[PDB]
RNA sequence: AUCGAGAGGA
DNA sequence: CGATAAGCAGACGTCCTCTCGAT
DNA sequence: TCTGCTTATCG
């Protein structure tokens, strides 16, 4: 994880996945000065494994290409270093049942 | 009871209704818009009314907003290129010096805002300080007929196609040059 | 390509469109005076002796709800709730 | 009468799947055609009577399907086929494999 | 189907689509074109082979087709074709042909990069056809070389192809091109090569996006007739397919001899040309017209256009059989989901009935009766394709009936017809109706039934429309009936309520003057129609038998029905007759209005419809009117201009008032003229008078207004009709006695329309009110000229406003529908599409329809931690505690008993885990929430049908009351899967509501509240769980359909405050919108800190952005060339301050007021270190002390700098900066109000600033030190997409559509905007709603081609040959199938 | 009277309150291509001219037309009129399938090229039936 | 009957 | 020569009832 | 009224 404190060259972020595994993650400082997690908005994001994540593709009927989709760039994908197609469970809260699981695909 | 006013053509009675349309031959500034090069438009639409539609639709804009200080005046012109600057124009017609010019735009030699104003264009106009270079700009060697044929017959033919009349056209450009500075001065 | 009559999820409640398509379905088959499985107390309109009929489930006909992977399952008309 | 795509919005959400089949089937514009099973397009002769059907370009005279549709599908289909676009109509969703 | 064959009526599944090759087309045609001519020089039944003869059939309708040689009907047009030799383009692929070049360097034959590239395999590994080719192309845009990094393959340079006109050439590095070329390198390109483009080995190869020979459209798509017999007759395409083949002629003329220079091309040019216009006319080039003029041509793509073409207006749509419409007219004796049907209406329509033993002796009378008498039928038909004309026919008495025929007999009583209203807006206006035939030619209808319809009886015109088979009769009487659609998902209440003359008279007839005599009470008694006959005990009896209207009007409520509702002052005795109490369908004390009976949410009808039943409430529908509108016929309601008219001295003492309103704006009129107006934050000196006057001029007109509302008597019968809510408002009242008030264009004051006046009757410069468009006077006082002109201008606005947001709002509503649409709860009650993807996975997240939903509180959440510890404890253990031996039959039995504390502590647990966690989402404290299951009414429907004793014990022990309702919960159920995912879904699906059950079904409340019996409660439980089962949504259901409506219909009536409101708003959100108009920043303060002023001063003074630009009085440069001694004669003693211990000679000055140095709290040291930290030692800089008089600021650079000073300035102008943040503009202090826990318990209100900004850069605004970084809310949804995540987004947005709808006094039910915004959502990142937005997905084709682009959509799938499983609604409605949507979700069988 | 309707009195509507005259013009003319065919006014002849008129022809004189004072109602033809071709065919004009009246009047005259051209005002009184907007 | 425009009603 | 960021041309905002002219 | 080709500015 590379907290740099200003700001990047072009040339600085085309290493990003120049070693094969352990795959770096440039991080901005004036966007973790504070918590997004933290704003009332956001819900909390629970990463999963591909055994949870198997079960949630047969018992539900479903290929991957039906998940309500995020993307790499997505400010609680980085939060949580999303790599590709890493699903997540969304616990939002709700005036019709006060609590809904809401799963999520990495694009 | 019956009033008229209408054409009876294959039985019905057909009518002619009126239409609207925009005066031609007034000065009109418009401000084209706010993330466009040019800040401010001086229209004029001219037609002869006596001869059936000279189209010609004169465009004096200005360039640069309120932050750029590279505030550069041209101009349009029927059959033209594009647009050119405006004292390459008043050189084309009668008045060669920078600051006679000035006398066909402003008309208080106490307007040091509307007169600073205009600054940039002498330097757009600095490469060029006779009338045989002028109509040459506008585009081997008859282009310069060419051009003295659009200042004549094409532009501006609101006042006149004749060629003896050329002080009118530069004062009354001077008075178009007067209302958009005006305007853009926020008066 | 199957699925079991043990082992069904969806809701045992005849839904109303499944309800609709029962009574158009058995209304046809009336109309085009086919055999009819009940006695009526005076009722000559085929819709209402498909309503009788949906009243004593003797409409032997079968509803395969199908899920969006392929699958299905299959309710028996005499099989299903009726509390619409 | 017209029957509106804002009349189907609504003819939809109610969910009267047969009501709307009809009103677009058979009371208005409607129409058999034989399609080739090979082909996948309107042209297979139909010159029934006789049971005489091939279809031109593909040898097929065993593989033919009758299908309904609106006429004005049918239209709208032949127009693609005119603008060398080929919406080819097959039977079954599933594939040979 | 008009005969049979050997051959089965398959259904269409899949459809591939593609390109023609020209190997097949040759193949596929039945016969060639030989040439132009398309009719004969004979003239005779042929046309000639060369034209659309040969084997493609003809004209005389009998038997002409010589290849089916089955007649005109039986034909389809067997196509023909041309074979011409030179191949061209086809320009619906032009840019595709461009591109295709551009991935192929021409001598190679083979692709740019290969795989050893390695910027590829993040691009060609896609794998997703046409979405590869976005980058791909761009990868190949601009690579030259085309030959270890060299392998195999050629090594020449290509051109950076360029086209113009209907050609494509360019120059190598200076060259030409042609179009054989272009075919020639992709006949030679590789198999696998092409594929990665989004291609296909044998459905669209791009040597067939080069057409060698195009195929020619048979007659039927041309046809042919003319008023005179003896002359020619054509469409418009033969014209241009002839003007291709005279083409074709002219290359083989050329192809004879020699061909010069312009031969060469001018020809094939040409040719190329009208093949290009054979499909399209506009290409914003080269415009062109037929031979007959008028701009006519094919153009075959503005067939299928989108106003009224092929695919959006004959596929969606059709001209229909067995329809109707007329002028529509209301009477009060229709029944509700009746419609009066006109005779000859019904004499017209048919519907076939096959005849079967029950209705053949009717259907013989029938036939007796014939076509001209009412009760008869226009055919008959027989087991054949033989029709029997019944209007002339023979045999039309001598009819011999056998069994299975079919009699179209003509519209009967009582039938289901479907009834619309244009504009179909939601499905409310699409219902059927039951038939009653009646004459006078217009359409009958309820008055109730006005609202879903959205008609006046002013002209209003209405269709009709008629089923022909038994199953859809059916699923008109039980899907779309009337009955059904009273309570409504939208906004989950009823749509239909008692309106207008039955309401105006309701309140007059339950006053507590109204009393009616026996002889009027029979006539009203035997009126209502479904009554027992008993006549009710006269409420008084005394020296004469009266009745009140509560009690005859309760005999149409039928009894069961109670209801509840307070209002203010209402007392458990309403002396202002107050509220409602209704008790076993029996009115107690209250006037019934609107809120009681005009389609309110918890109103009578609401009531009626789940208890009762639909019938029982449709049938009060008119069981009410029968009886009110009666009770008004005989006594009586008028309006006269006396009910305009107002006191002598209420009118003058109006007067006064707008006279003080003109002393205040006068005087602060010269207090402007002064220049002392202190114009506030942010805004402009003009600015705070105009807002300042306008803000005077309402608040007297609104002081006007209810000056004289106040002095109307209960006799006004304005105000009576006001009360009822008949067709009332207070503005009405205002406007037409008081004063209207200040008209307004364009959100502001009357315009200067004249230079510097506003009409040539005034002086110049008038700010004042008679000048600015404000009317002294009323619409009974009567408007002087220019108040005329004035309120004329407005008006006019008014009329155009409408004129275009009704537009705006059905395109709303047509983008809205073509997104949602095809929206259908699965049968695993998880929201999905076509392709399967998961949109929601429990339906609102509940499961739940919004029909049934109902606004019911929890008493758990409001109220002091002590009230609540009154409730729900049960301290056994305790003597004052416990459960008085009063209310049970074991009181005193069970005291401290051990065990059964046990379950009783858990139950307070988890009623306490309950309420904060309830607490924890309802921050707001608010209640009020729409659940699955009204339990109150239960609870009297308890209390009701078992006859509760309330001094006896109960016979239920605390085991009983609470196991039994942790079993019920055990079996409210909204899934059934067997897995753990699906259970845990299940319970959090019921969550909320099993907090709401336990807040009410608690051992205290059913024990001490309640009173509840053993019998009773085990019914209560059985009741609640039925009910529940009951309200759960219906797989098949489309709710996205209905989402798009429940949005569309609102919106419509939205017609009009410092923001974008409204339907500009709205616009905005749906598209989705990178600039808007009215960005800002709602900024709250530190959580400890929230009402501290200083602070909120301080956030306030550090996030205004503030341009040193913004205080610069003067900027200007003087020549001043030895420091030590200045020119100007007041600085000399700042260039002295500077003795505290080389240049340019070239001075800068500026000077700043001091006026805005002080409206923003600034010192010239801050200014100047921030003018020396931009030039950080570039720019010698000192200025002036603040303690002086002259503020000024001096700078001096450290050959030819006449010139490069300026600069400077100009930059020092603009890129400066000071304190303040970057996008922001200005920012405004208000104290909001806000609901917050009370330390003992309570929810009071507490005050707290907040700041509001215009602009927006919340990625650092939020980061700013002394604010609430957790609550801090931007209008821009766009920005919190990409700060806060997406979740964040999909609330922001849900938060900003709803106080959209909810500005209007509106309520639309949460299901349908969430599921609106999750259908945005879950695409990735935003998906607006236009045809680039969600339509530029992968749905269907067919899908597609019913929104915006058509022929565009329909050229790309057929290029990339895409392939559509036909599992949406429009794809089969093109086909017109049995969409599986609703009643097609299901496959039934034996 | 609900919903911005009315209520009016018969006894007063019988009187003729509110009482109209309506009169449709209809019109034709012959020789559509002159010099080549012509078209001839007059009531045709059932055998070998084709596209007979459904309608009933027996109000129609032997110049092939009405006269003033005749009741007309449905599909009447009201203007008859043939074009030959290689016998006549038929060319009638008839009524609107929705109005009925009584013919008014018939103006017979030729136009500027020369040939026959006919004008036929056909008039009825409307009653305010119960629908009818005001 | 086809085309295209204009005029009104919702 | 691989990014960036200005241009400068691109599109659509339910029914329905008459009449007319000229292909 | 927003977009998706270009085009030249920038490092
Ligand atoms: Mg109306
Ligand atoms: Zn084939
Ligand atoms: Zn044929
Ligand atoms: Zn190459």
């Amino acid at each position: 994880i590379f907290v740099y404190q200003n700001n990047i060259t072009p040339s600085a972020m085309k290493l990003v996945p120049s070693i094969p595994p352990a795959t770096i993650e440039t991080f901005n400082e004036a966007a973790l000065v504070v918590n997004i997690t933290h704003h009332e908005l956001v819900p909390k994001h629970i990463r999963l494994s591909s055994d949870e994540k198997r079960e949630l593709l047969k018992r539900y009927r479903l290929k991957e290409s039906q998940l309500p989709r995020i993307q790499r760039a997505d400010p609680v994908a980085l939060y949580l270093g999303l790599k590709r197609g890493e699903v997540v469970k969304i616990i939002r809260k709700s005036e019709t049942s006060g609590r809904y699981a809401s799963y999520r695909i990495c694009m | 009871f019956d009033m008229g006013g209408y054409f009876i053509i294959n039985g019905s009675e057909k009518v002619l209704i009126a239409q609207e349309r925009s005066a031609g031959n007034i000065v009109q500034v418009f401000k084209k818009a706010a993330p466009s090069p040019i800040s401010h438009v001086a229209e004029i639409r001219s037609a002869l009314e006596k001869g059936s539609r000279f189209i010609s639709t004169l465009q004096v804009k200005l360039y640069g907003r309120e932050g750029s200080s590279a505030r550069t005046i041209k101009a349009t012109l029927p059959y033209i290129k594009q647009d050119i600057p405006i004292v390459i124009i008043f050189r084309a017609l009668g008045i060669i010096p920078d600051g006679e010019i000035l006398e066909h735009i402003c008309y208080d030699v106490n307007d040091w805002q509307m007169l600073e104003m205009l600054k940039p264009c002498v330097e757009d106009g600095f490469v060029i300080q006779d009338r045989e270079t002028a109509l040459d700009f506008i585009g081997k060697e008859k282009r310069i007929q060419y051009a003295k044929d659009i200042l004549q017959k094409e532009f501006l033919p609101h006042i006149t196609q004749l060629e003896g009349f050329e002080s009118r056209k530069a004062f009354f450009l001077g008075y178009m040059i007067n209302r958009l500075l005006l305007c853009a001065l926020d008066r | 390509k199957a699925i079991p009559k043990d082992q069904r999820a969806t809701t045992p409640y005849m839904t109303k469109y499944e309800r609709a398509r029962i009574l158009g379905t058995r209304a046809l088959q009336i109309s085009m005076n086919a055999p009819v499985f009940v006695d009526l107390e005076g009722e000559t309109d085929p819709l209402r002796i498909a309503m009788k009929e949906l009243a004593e489930k003797k409409i032997p006909l079968v509803i395969r709800r199908y899920l969006p992977d392929g699958s299905f399952e299959d309710w028996s008309v005499e099989e299903l709730i009726v509390d619409l | 009468l017209r029957f509106g795509e804002m009349e189907r919005d609504c003819m939809i959400a109610h969910g009267a799947a047969s009501f709307l089949k009809e009103r677009l089937m058979e009371a208005s514009d409607a129409f058999r055609v034989h399609i080739c099973g090979i082909c996948g397009l309107m042209t297979v002769i139909a010159k029934l009577n006789h049971n005489q059907f091939e279809c031109k370009g593909c040898d097929n005279k065993i593989d033919i399907y009758q299908i309904h549709i609106p006429y004005a599908a049918k239209l709208l289909f032949q127009e693609l086929m005119a603008m060398n676009i080929t919406p080819r109509l097959y039977t079954d969703r599933s594939r040979d494999f | 189907g008009q005969q049979y064959s050997s051959a089965p009526l398959r259904t269409v599944k899949e459809v591939q689509f593609g390109l023609f090759s020209p190997e097949e087309v040759r193949a596929i045609s039945v016969a060639k074109i030989r040439f132009p001519e398309t009719m004969d020089e004979t003239q005779t039944r042929a046309k000639i082979g060369g034209l659309n003869d040969p084997r493609l059939g003809s004209i005389d309708r009998n038997l002409k087709c010589q290849t089916c040689q089955e007649g005109m009907n039986e034909c389809p047009g067997h196509f023909g074709h041309i074979d011409l030799a030179k191949p061209v383009f086809h320009v619906g692929f032009i840019a595709k042909i461009k591109k295709v070049c551009e991935c192929v360097c021409m001598h190679c034959g083979k692709l740019l990069l290969d795989e050893h590239n390695e910027l590829m395999r993040q691009a060609l590994a896609i794998k997703d056809s046409k979405k590869r080719f976005a980058a791909i192309w761009t990868l190949c845009k601009t690579k030259m070389v085309c030959e270890l990094v060299s392998r195999g393959g050629c090594g020449n340079t290509q051109p950076t192809i360029r086209k113009d006109g209907l050609k494509l050439v360019g120059s190598w590095k200076l060259r030409v091109l042609s179009t054989e070329e272009i075919l020639n390198i992709f006949k030679h390109i590789s198999v696998k090569d092409f594929t990665s483009l989004g291609f296909n080995e044998v459905f669209s190869r791009p040597e067939w996006m080069i057409l060698t020979c195009l195929p020619v459209p048979p007659p039927p798509v041309r046809p042919s007739i003319s008023f005179n017999e003896s002359q020619r007759g054509e469409d418009d395409l033969t014209f241009k397919l002839a003007d291709i083949l005279k083409a074709n002629i002219s290359l083989e003329t050329l192809e004879h001899n020699g061909a010069p220079h312009h031969a060469i091309e001018e020809a094939e040019s040409l040719l190329q040309f009208h093949v290009a216009t054979y499909m399209d006319n506009d290409i914003a080039g080269q415009p062109q017209a037929l031979q007959k003029s008028g701009r006519p041509v094919k153009s075959i793509r503005a067939r299928l256009k989108g106003k009224e073409g092929r695919i959006r207006g004959n596929l969606m749509g059709k001209r229909v059989d067995f329809s109707a419409r007329t002028v529509i007219s209301g009477d009060p004796n229709l029944e509700l989901d009746q419609v009066g049907v006109p005779k000859s209406i019904a004499k017209t329509l048919t519907y076939p009935e096959v005849v079967t033993p029950y209705n053949i002796d009717r259907l013989t009378q029938l036939v007796r009766n014939g076509p001209n008498e009412h009760p008869g039928a226009k055919y008959v038909i027989r087991d054949s394709g033989d029709r029997i004309d019944l209007r002339y026919s023979k045999r039309a008495g001598d009819i011999q009936l056998q069994y299975g025929w079919k009699v179209e007999r003509h519209i009967m009583d009582n039938d289901p017809v479907l009834f619309n209203r244009q504009p179909s807006l939601h499905k409310m206006s699409m219902m059927a109706h039951r038939v009653k035939v009646i004459p006078y030619s217009t359409f009958r209808l309820n008055l109730s039934v006005t609202s879903p319809y959205n008609a006046d009886f002013d002209g209003d015109e209405m269709n009709l429309h008629v089923p022909q088979s038994e199953e859809t009769r059916a699923e008109l009487s039980q899907l779309c009936a009337v009955p059904l659609q009273i309570v409504s998902p939208q906004s989950n209440k009823p749509c239909m309520g008692i309106v207008q003359d039955t309401l105006c008279g309701i309140r007059k007839l339950t006053l507590r003057d109204t009393f009616i005599e026996l002889d009027q009470v029979l006539n009203m008694l035997y009126w209502v129609p479904d009554w027992d006959g008993v006549i009710p005990t006269p409420a008084i009896i005394k020296p004469k038998p009266l009745w009140s209207g509560k009690q005859i009007l309760s005999v149409a409520i039928p009894n069961g029905i109670h209801l509840q509702r307070f209002d203010e002052g209402t007392t458990l005795l309403s002396p202002k007759d107050n509220g409602m109490l209704i008790i076993d369908g029996q009115i107690i004390f209250g006037v019934v209005e609107k809120k009681t009976v005009g389609s309110s949410n918890g109103g009578l009808i609401h009531v009626v419809t789940r208890e009762k039943g639909p019938q029982v409430c449709a049938k009060l529908f008119g069981n009410i009117q029968k009886v009110v509108n009666f009770w008004l016929l005989h006594n009586g309601f008028s309006t006269g201009i006396g009910d305009t008219i107002a006191d002598g001295p209420t009118m003058r003492e109006i007067t006064e008032t707008i006279a003080e309103a003109k002393k205040k704006v006068l005087d602060v009129t010269k207090e402007a003229q002064a220049n002392l107006l202190t114009a506030k934050h942010g805004m402009t000196l003009r600015e705070s008078f105009e807002d300042n006057v306008v803000r005077f001029l309402n608040e007297a007109r609104d002081k006007a207004g209810r000056l004289a509302e106040v002095n109307l008597k209960d006799l006004n019968n304005v105000k009576q009709m006001v009360m009822a809510g008949s067709k009332g408002s207070f503005i009405n009242i205002a406007q037409m006695s008081a004063c209207v008030g200040q008209q307004s264009v364009e959100g502001k004051r009357i315009a200067f329309g004249f230079v510097d006046r506003t009409l040539p009757h005034f002086s110049k410069d008038d700010y004042s009110p008679e000048s600015k468009g404000f009317v002294e006077n009323s619409y009974l006082r009567g408007l002087t000229p220019q108040e005329f002109f004035f309120h004329a201008m407005g008006g006019r606005e008014g009329l155009i406003d409408t004129a275009v947001k009704t537009a705006e709002t059905g395109y709303i509503q047509r983008r809205l529908v073509k997104a949602l649409e095809d929206i259908m709860v699965h049968y695993d009650n998880t929201t999905r599409n076509s392709l399967g993807n998961v949109i929601q996975f429990i339906y609102g997240e509940d499961g739940m329809d919004a029909a049934h939903i109902e606004k019911q509180s929890l008493d758990t959440i409001g109220g002091s931690d002590a009230a609540f510890e009154k409730r729900y404890r049960v301290d056994l253990l305790n003597t004052d505690h416990t459960l008085d031996p009063s209310l049970l039959e074991s009181g005193s039995e069970i005291l401290g008993d051990l065990k059964l504390q046990v379950l009783l502590d858990e139950e307070y647990k988890q009623l306490v885990k309950d309420r904060k966690f309830l607490r924890e989402v309802f921050v707001d404290g608010e209640a009020n929430w729409p659940l699955p299951v009204n339990i109150r009414r239960i609870i009297q429907n308890a209390q009701q049908t078992f006859h509760i004793d309330h001094t006896k014990p109960s016979d239920l022990t605390i085991k009983d009351i609470v196991l039994g309702v942790k079993d019920l919960q055990e079996n409210l159920l909204v899934l059934r899967g067997k897995n753990e995912i699906i259970q845990n879904a299940q319970r959090d699906a019921v969550t909320l509501f099993c907090c709401l059950l336990r807040s009410r079904l608690a051992t205290r409340r059913v024990l001490q509240e309640y009173r509840l019996t053993k019998q009773a409660f085990d019914w209560v439980l059985s009741n609640i769980e039925a009910q529940f089962l009951r309200s759960v949504v219906h797989p098949g259901e489309m709710v996205g359909v209905l989402a798009a409506q429940s949005i569309g219909e609102p919106a419509t009536q939205m017609t009009l405050k410092k923001v974008t409101s409204g339907v500009p708003r709205l616009k905005e959100i749906l598209n989705v919108a990178k600039n808007m108009k009215t960005p800002s920043l709602t900024v709250y303060l530190e959580p400890g800190h929230a009402a501290d002023q200083e602070q909120a001063k301080l956030i306030r003074s550090a996030i205004e952005h503030t341009t040193l630009k913004s205080v610069t009085i003067a900027s200007e440069i003087y020549y001043d060339p030895d420091p030590r001694s200045t020119v100007i004669p007041e600085d000399e003693e700042i260039i002295q301050l500077h003795f505290s211990l080389q240049q340019s000679p070239w001075l800068l000055r500026l000077e700043l007021d001091r006026a805005a140095m002080n409206d923003k709290d600034l010192t010239m040291g801050q200014v100047g270190e921030r003018i020396k930290q931009t030039f950080k030692n570039d720019l010698f800089v000192i200025w002036s002390e603040d303690n002086d008089e002259k503020l000024i600021i001096r700078c001096r650079v450290v050959a030819e700098e006449d010139h490069m000073l300026k600069k400077i300035e100009n930059t020092m102008l603009e890129n400066i900066t000071l304190r303040g943040v970057e996008n922001i503009e200005r920012v405004v202090m208000m104290k909001y109000d806000r609901k917050v826990p009370s330390p003992t318990g309570e929810y009071v209100k507490e005050p707290e600033w907040v700041l509001e900004t215009d602009g927006v850069n919340l990625s650092e605004v939020m980061t700013v030190p002394g604010i609430d970084p957790t609550r801090i809310y931007t209008n821009s949804f766009i920005d919190i997409m990409e700060v806060l995540g997406i979740e964040a987004g999909r609330a922001a947005l849900y938060k900003e559509v709803y106080n959209v709808i909810a500005s209007d006094g509106s309520y639309v039910n949460y299901r349908h905007m969430a599921l609106l915004v999750d259908v945005m959502t879950t695409q990735g990142g935003l998906t607006s709603v236009t045809r680039h937005g969600f339509n530029r997905s992968n749905t269907g084709a067919l899908m597609r081609c019913s929104f915006e682009e058509t022929v565009e959509i329909l050229f790309e799938a057929g290029a990339s040959a895409e392939l559509d499983d036909c599992r949406g609604v429009s794809e089969n409605v093109i086909l017109g199938q049995m969409a599986p949507i609703g009643t097609g979700a299901f496959d039934v069988m034996i | 009277n609900q919903e911005d309707s009315m209520i009016m009195n018969q006894s007063s509507i019988d009187r003729g309150l509110f009482r109209s005259l309506f009169f449709r013009s209809y019109m034709d003319q012959e020789k559509k291509y002159g010099m080549s065919i012509t078209e001839t006014f007059e009531k045709p002849q059932r055998t070998n001219t084709l596209r007979m008129k459904h309608g009933t022809y027996d109000k129609l004189d032997d110049d092939g037309l009405i006269a003033p004072g005749v009741r007309v109602s449905g599909e009447d033809v009201i203007i008859g009129k043939t074009t030959p071709i290689s016998s006549k065919r038929d060319a009638s004009t008839p009524l609107r399938s929705t109005e009925n009246g009584i013919v008014d009047q018939v103006l017979v005259t030729t136009n500027q090229d020369g040939l026959k051209f006919v004008k036929v005002r056909v008039r009825t009184t409307k009653i305010p039936q119960i629908g009818d907007k005001f």
